[PDB]
């Protein structure tokens, strides 16, 4: 899993060399940031649910036809799934904030994203809206660096999805 | 083929693709250090083998170094590789 | 590798003999079915994507936990693998079907598969299940195509089955 | 072989793969027909999970075939600790044993006779236990009853091969592992004419049984310590037959009943038949 | 073993793709041809013996000195072998006709041909005559495509031998 | 470009060997089939247009919302493109029939399909319908082997798209 | 790679158009000749060894010096190469002949061959000569077989020639 | 590789001297801007996908022919490449922006690029165009972000430009 | 040259991905530290000379025999060199502080250190003392983080030398 700390270790390990000042400087960077990151995670974790409801909802407004019978958005099972999925995205994001790297995101969400989505005919677009809607809400509960961090990670996914 | 591989999957998968290539395995499967198979006829070779290998391989004193000026030199096999056949 | 023809040869070789007339007549008739045989294969390959897609849906409806955190098909990365694998198995099966011989399937594909699954902690049972799910869907197509001359494919259909089953068994 | 790292520098569970090598897969850089090094007839590689699929396909597409795959973490684990079997412990059932002492024997017997394998309340044998503790049955005789019992047959003898059942038997009835291909051959022939009961009888009846823990001693593990007329390799075979504490003989596990001792290894200790 | 069917599988397999129309077309080719091939095999199989006698014989006419004492052609053992060998060639050829590929020939006859022949001082020339003589006889019992097929395989060996 | 003929050459070439009977058998297959293939192409080529209209249309019926303003199906430019695109698919299919291999399809259509589609947010689904609708129409103008061939190729794309 | 069919396609593609009816009729007739085409190839492959053997003999009878000490075909090692090369060229030619297109031949075989020969000091002229010697012998077989239905192969024969000649020219 | 700091060092080294106080003050100042610098980079990376998407649309609206049969962005395969390339260039540019030095961009990306394009037949002009289109879009984001403390980024903005332009020039 | 900034770029570049939050965190670390680093460099640069004299001197006290005739420490040329050399060490150290990585040290000093020293029979020991003596002096002019940084780099060399 890719976090700042793991990477410098890895790099040191490959070369076969002790951790020297170079790497520690980097580490120092992380952990300094953490304070903001951690704050952001506390905020998302708390409002989770509400964010999720709002998102799922949004998607339907954005793509009305999904809720029509014979579509994907239709019938509770699917709605349940839709909820579940977004929860996941969120969950991971928090993780990544705390871990201080994209690592968690990469391994759970991103790797294999395309093919899964292809085989089950999940349209990236949807997810994206979810995220965007989220981003917008988060853009109230947070501020300054905490906010900035939250965004970064949220986006990271947008880009991976698109 | 290799440039695409690198863009999808990065330097590690790029490298792995040469060592794990069938061609590498058939000539020097395991237990044999790779040697210059160029400069002598290899099945499948395609002409251009011999000519291009002479550009990539200077003398035995030459090396593939960057130390002269930081950058490696430019490809030097791009113009070859894309030459028309001379009017027979 | 091997296939129906080559196989018969090899047998004959160890006896040290020319092929028996009886034995030729196996091959002679085998040829006659070719056209049927081909269409069968064509049907699978044509529907491949779907076959899988379908089977998967059913697999996950049954074994909900595979897709739950802590399950074997979670997260995405894993899911992807699971799909990929299914497909491969299918691919091979088809190959066999054309060859008219299990071998190719056994040697390239099935050999070592169980053990892999074991080492990973992949639940062999579920894998097998998937293979069957596939089987049924596939037959579905083989047996109900469009624009084909009407006739009896049973013989081929059964052989198809067997291949699927060898797979199921050796994995399981 | 030993694997030195469980995981790659990039996170990735390494997996040891064992194949039969083929001339195509590796060949000497020599004139004449390509030959793989004889010493590497069975080659082993440790590959990260990512390259495992590619590695295995390539092997199989050549004439290679995969002998087995195993996670590197299980591999590169200590050989089992012999602490408990170096000195077995031993149980004697005195005459005029009080209630507890009889219980201890019973437990110990089920342990050794069945392997770690668990015996459920319904599986357990009241009748046989009954007899012990009002006299009438020797510990030796109880042991015979257990090996006669269906419980025993269902686990050891009805699932695996007779080849496997023999050594399975050896270990339970005698601490020793089997020495030599002859022992395996003798038992097999006994089984074909005399049947299952006679074979079971022949281990308890054997003098090796009598000489150690002859009567009224629950069998213990003689192997793992030096025994008379025991081939040196038998000691190594005991490490294969006995894997750790909390490792059992289980029909239950995937492909449960297989051979711990390869036939070839037996041939090394002695041949003749 | 190289036959049409095995090859297309192989090629398909390498690229990692399903058998598509491309390959089936090829397969179809093999099956259509078979009828002719099979016919040829029935013809050779039947006249085997007679072909063999004729060939062996020929060789001796062509190379009289072989039959002199102290030579290879001399003394029955050798003659027996000589017969055996040619039988083999024939046998395999039939096989190849039926298998619809050179495969059988390659693996039994051709691979290692040279070295065997070198170490035992078998002169390729001889074999060749045998074959040629055969080819000539076959050129009566067969006709049209059946014939053509027979030749192809017979030749294939000539070229490998030479 | 992958056709029957090119492949056998390739395989022969790699091994470093002459084209022997094995390969020619395969080639023969391609040529025999051609007659049917060629027929199919003449049929598609002629009805092209009509097939295209019908398809494009279909797509809109299937996905009404596309034609609403602010969507992709909306405004003539897009419709024009939509037409163009399907034309292409068709064009290539014909090519492939004639070339006797998937080659033409692979190199023009398939390779890079995903990424293009991702970057411009073209939904595979659409194309698919187009194709299906086509397949259905073709299932009238053609019959027997000609038909069979047409299908194969059409499908090949469906699978690539999905 | 490329061949007759593929080529026509590609052309059509750049125009952006379906194939012309006229253009189909090229391919339609090309098919008809197949059988002839095939036999031609078969003839070369069948006689390969010989073709070369022959050509060589003639090459060395003419240019005695090649085989004299200090010449380019001396000693054995060199001779061997020279034979090997001949074969290769031939092999390619055949390939082309089947494809119905020079391309394959031009790209893998011919392109850069001259330069190689130059760098080595092998005399290009002699190489070319060899190629022709081959040509004539080869045609010999193509044109005079046994058990083939008698008919006109000229068209193919000439195309064969051309291939050989492209070779000769670009080497020379 | 190289960046602003390392560079200054190297210069100093050849003179054989400790770093001039003046020179330190370049670096001292450079540090102070860091935060701005970072956000700039962050902005690009965050919008990456879009930047490209956008630029492309505009590129193809202008040069319709690129996407017509016979053009360089046709067919799909090619299109894909064209997109890929754009992205890469961008990626590097960003890198440079962080480093505070063109080098990385020059050495990995720009060096030989023109010639490649030439050999392929890719029209260098159009490539350059794309790069600019990208430039403008990118600046767009760098310069108009959300939730960031307001101040002046011009200095950075211009340096960004330059990088884009070096690219444009050397390709062109 | 290995600095924090170059490394993260490198790592990003290898994977083939844009700089994401992970790397920036690291970079940030380097920049915040710089203030201390820079301070340290100003301090060393100023006292350079004095440090050098002191060191050279020390070495002689530590190894009196060097100054005897027929030894290496003897005769001004050698002393001059000795001075020069230590100057260098110092120079580089400053560089490394400013560059925020060992890079400068590695490439100038360390790479090839051994062989040079072997071929000219320079005893690492000497250099070491020099450094140590320095470290001790620096341990007065500096304090807190500035100090810490100075040490790190000084040591880094000690370890490389030994
Ligand atoms: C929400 C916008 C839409 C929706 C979603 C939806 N998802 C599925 C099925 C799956 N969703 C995922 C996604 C994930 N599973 C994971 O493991 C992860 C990573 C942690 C993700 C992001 C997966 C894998 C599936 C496949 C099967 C499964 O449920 O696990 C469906 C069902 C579609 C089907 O037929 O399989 C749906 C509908 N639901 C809606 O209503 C929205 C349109
Ligand atoms: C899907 C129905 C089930 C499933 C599959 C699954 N497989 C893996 C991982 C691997 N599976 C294979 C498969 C093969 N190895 C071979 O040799 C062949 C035949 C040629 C196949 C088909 C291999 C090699 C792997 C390991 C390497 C890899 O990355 O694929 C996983 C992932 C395991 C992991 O921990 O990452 C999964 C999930 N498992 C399920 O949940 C389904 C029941
Ligand atoms: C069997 C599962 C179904 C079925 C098959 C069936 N097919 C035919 C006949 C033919 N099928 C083909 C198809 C091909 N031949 C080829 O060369 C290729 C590869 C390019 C294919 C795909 C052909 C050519 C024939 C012969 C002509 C024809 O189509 O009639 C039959 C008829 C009997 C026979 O063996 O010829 C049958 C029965 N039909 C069913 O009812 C099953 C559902
Ligand atoms: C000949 C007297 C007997 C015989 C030999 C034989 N050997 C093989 C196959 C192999 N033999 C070897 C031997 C070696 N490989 C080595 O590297 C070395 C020296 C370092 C030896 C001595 C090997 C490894 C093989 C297998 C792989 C290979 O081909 O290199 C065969 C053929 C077996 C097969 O089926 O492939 C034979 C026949 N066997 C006899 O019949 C004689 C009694
Ligand atoms: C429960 C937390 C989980 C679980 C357990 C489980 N275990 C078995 C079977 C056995 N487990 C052991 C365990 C031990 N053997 C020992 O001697 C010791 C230490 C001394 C332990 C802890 C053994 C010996 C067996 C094998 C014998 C037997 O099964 O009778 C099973 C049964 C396996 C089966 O398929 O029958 C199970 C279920 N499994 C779960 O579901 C939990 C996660
Ligand atoms: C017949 C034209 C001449 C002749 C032949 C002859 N052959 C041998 C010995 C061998 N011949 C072969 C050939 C094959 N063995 C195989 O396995 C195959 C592949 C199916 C072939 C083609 C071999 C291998 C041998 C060597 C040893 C053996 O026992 O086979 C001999 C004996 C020569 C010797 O040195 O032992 C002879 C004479 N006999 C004639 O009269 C013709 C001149
Ligand atoms: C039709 C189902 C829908 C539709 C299509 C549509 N396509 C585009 C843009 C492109 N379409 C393609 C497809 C191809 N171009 C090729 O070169 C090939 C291979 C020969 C194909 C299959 C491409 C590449 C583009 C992108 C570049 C271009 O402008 O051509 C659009 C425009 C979308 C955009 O500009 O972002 C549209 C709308 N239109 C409809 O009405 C259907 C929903
Ligand atoms: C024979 C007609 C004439 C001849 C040939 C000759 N060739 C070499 C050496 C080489 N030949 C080649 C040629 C090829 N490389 C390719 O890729 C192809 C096909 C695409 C060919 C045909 C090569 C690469 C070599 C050099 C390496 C090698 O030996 O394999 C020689 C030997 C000269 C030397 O000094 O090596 C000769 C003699 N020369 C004659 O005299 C004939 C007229
Ligand atoms: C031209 C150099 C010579 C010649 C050729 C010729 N051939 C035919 C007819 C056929 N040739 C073949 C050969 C094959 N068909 C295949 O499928 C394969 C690969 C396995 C081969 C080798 C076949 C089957 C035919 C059809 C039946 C037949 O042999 O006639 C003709 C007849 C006319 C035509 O256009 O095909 C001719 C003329 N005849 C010459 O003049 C040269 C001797
Ligand atoms: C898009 C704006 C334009 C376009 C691009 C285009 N590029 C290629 C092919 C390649 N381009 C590169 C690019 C690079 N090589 C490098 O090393 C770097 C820096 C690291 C870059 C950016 C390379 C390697 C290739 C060659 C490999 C390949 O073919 O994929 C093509 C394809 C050319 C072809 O004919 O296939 C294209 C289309 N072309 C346009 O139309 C735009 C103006
Ligand atoms: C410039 C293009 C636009 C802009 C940027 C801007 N940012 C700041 C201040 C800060 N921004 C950051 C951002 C980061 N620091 C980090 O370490 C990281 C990566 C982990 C980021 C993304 C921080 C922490 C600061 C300092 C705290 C704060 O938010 O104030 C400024 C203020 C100037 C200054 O810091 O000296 C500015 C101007 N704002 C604009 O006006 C431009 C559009
Ligand atoms: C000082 C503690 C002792 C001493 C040193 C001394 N050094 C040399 C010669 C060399 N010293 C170096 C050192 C460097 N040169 C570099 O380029 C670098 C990297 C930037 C270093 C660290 C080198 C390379 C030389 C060799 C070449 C040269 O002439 O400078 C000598 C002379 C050795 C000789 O054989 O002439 C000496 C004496 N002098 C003292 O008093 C201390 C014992």
């Amino acid at each position: 899993m890719k976090t700042v700390i793991t990477e410098v270790i890895a790099s040191a390990d490959s070369q076969g060399r002790f951790l020297n000042n170079t790497e520690l400087q980097a580490a120092n960077g992380r952990f300094q940031r953490a304070t903001a990151s951690m704050e952001a995670a506390r905020a998302l974790t708390s409002n989770a649910d509400s964010l999720v409801k709002g998102a799922v909802q949004e998607v339907y407004n954005k793509f009305p036809y999904l809720t029509q019978p014979g579509q994907m958005g239709y019938g509770d099972t699917n709605q349940a799934k839709c909820a579940r999925d977004i929860s996941h995205y969120l969950r991971f994001i928090t993780y990544s904030l705390v871990a201080g790297g994209t690592g968690p995101l990469d391994d759970y969400i991103v790797a294999g994203l395309r093919e899964v989505n292809r085989t089950f005919n999940l349209s990236p677009s949807w997810y994206i809206e979810a995220l965007k809607h989220i981003k917008g809400k988060v853009g109230s509960q947070l501020s300054g660096q905490p906010l900035t961090e939250a965004n970064a990670y949220i986006d990271y996914c947008i880009n991976a999805l698109s | 083929e290799h440039f695409n591989r690198y863009h999808k999957s990065g330097y590690d998968a790029e490298i792995d693709s040469y060592i794990d290539s069938d061609e590498y395995r058939r000539v020097f499967g395991e237990n044999t250090v790779p040697y210059f198979r160029g400069f002598k006829y290899q099945v499948g070779q395609a002409a251009r083998g011999f000519d291009q290998m002479q550009q990539l391989f200077a003398g035995d004193a030459g090396s593939d170094t960057d130390r002269g000026i930081g950058a490696q030199p430019a490809a030097k096999l791009t113009f070859p590789l894309s030459r028309p056949l001379g009017v027979t | 590798m091997q296939d129906a023809f080559t196989k018969a040869i090899v047998a004959a070789d160890l006896r040290g003999s020319f092929l028996s007339e009886q034995e030729l007549n196996q091959l002679t008739n085998l040829v006659k079915e070719s056209n049927k045989r081909l269409d069968a294969v064509n049907a699978i390959t044509g529907n491949a994507a779907e076959i899988i897609s379908d089977a998967a849906h059913k697999l996950f409806a049954e074994q909900t936990d595979l897709i739950r955190p802590g399950g074997n098909a979670y997260p995405n990365r894993r899911m992807a693998a699971c799909l990929r694998d299914m497909e491969i198995i299918l691919r091979y099966v088809s190959y066999a079907l054309l060859a008219g011989d299990a071998s190719v399937l056994e040697d390239r594909c099935l050999n070592g598969l169980k053990e892999t699954y074991v080492a990973l902690g992949t639940p062999t049972r579920s894998v097998a299940r998937a293979v069957q799910l596939m089987k049924e869907t596939a037959i579905g197509y083989v047996n109900s195509p469009s624009g084909v001359t009407r006739g009896d494919c049973s013989a081929l259909v059964n052989e198809a089955a067997t291949y699927f089953d060898k797979a199921a068994a050796s994995i399981a | 072989m030993n694997v030195l790292t469980t995981s790659s520098q990039r996170g990735g569970k390494l997996f040891k793969v064992t194949m039969t090598l083929s001339p195509a897969l590796s060949h000497h850089p020599w004139p004449s027909l390509d030959t793989y090094e004889p010493s590497q007839n069975s080659y082993s590689v440790v590959v990260p999970l990512d390259r495992l699929l590619a590695e295995m396909t390539y092997i199989k597409n050549k004439g290679g075939r995969v002998l087995d795959i195993s996670p590197a973490d299980l591999e590169a684990l200590g050989p089992p600790d012999i602490s408990s079997v170096a000195i077995p412990l031993k149980v004697e059932l005195w005459a005029k044993a009080d209630v507890s002492d009889v219980q201890a024997a019973i437990v110990a017997a089920y342990k050794q006779i069945f392997g770690n394998t668990y015996v459920l309340e319904s599986e357990r044998l009241t009748s046989a236990e009954s007899l012990l503790r009002n006299g009438s049955i020797s510990v030796r005789e109880f042991v015979r009853l257990l090996a006669k019992s269906e419980l025993y047959k269902e686990r050891f003898f009805f699932c695996t091969s007779n080849n496997r059942f023999t050594e399975l038997n050896f270990k339970h009835f005698l601490g020793r592992a089997p020495y030599n291909q002859s022992e395996i051959a003798a038992h097999l022939d006994r089984y074909q004419t005399f049947g299952y009961d006679a074979e079971i009888d022949s281990y308890i009846d054997s003098d090796e049984y009598i000489q150690a823990f002859g009567e009224n001693v629950v069998p213990y593990y003689r192997g793992f310590k030096s025994q008379s007329g025991q081939t040196v390799e038998s000691f190594n075979r005991m490490f294969k037959l006995y894997r750790g504490d909390a490792g059992s003989d289980t029909n239950l596990n995937l492909q449960g009943q297989k051979r711990r001792v390869d036939p070839k290894n037996l041939l090394r200790s002695g041949r003749g038949i």
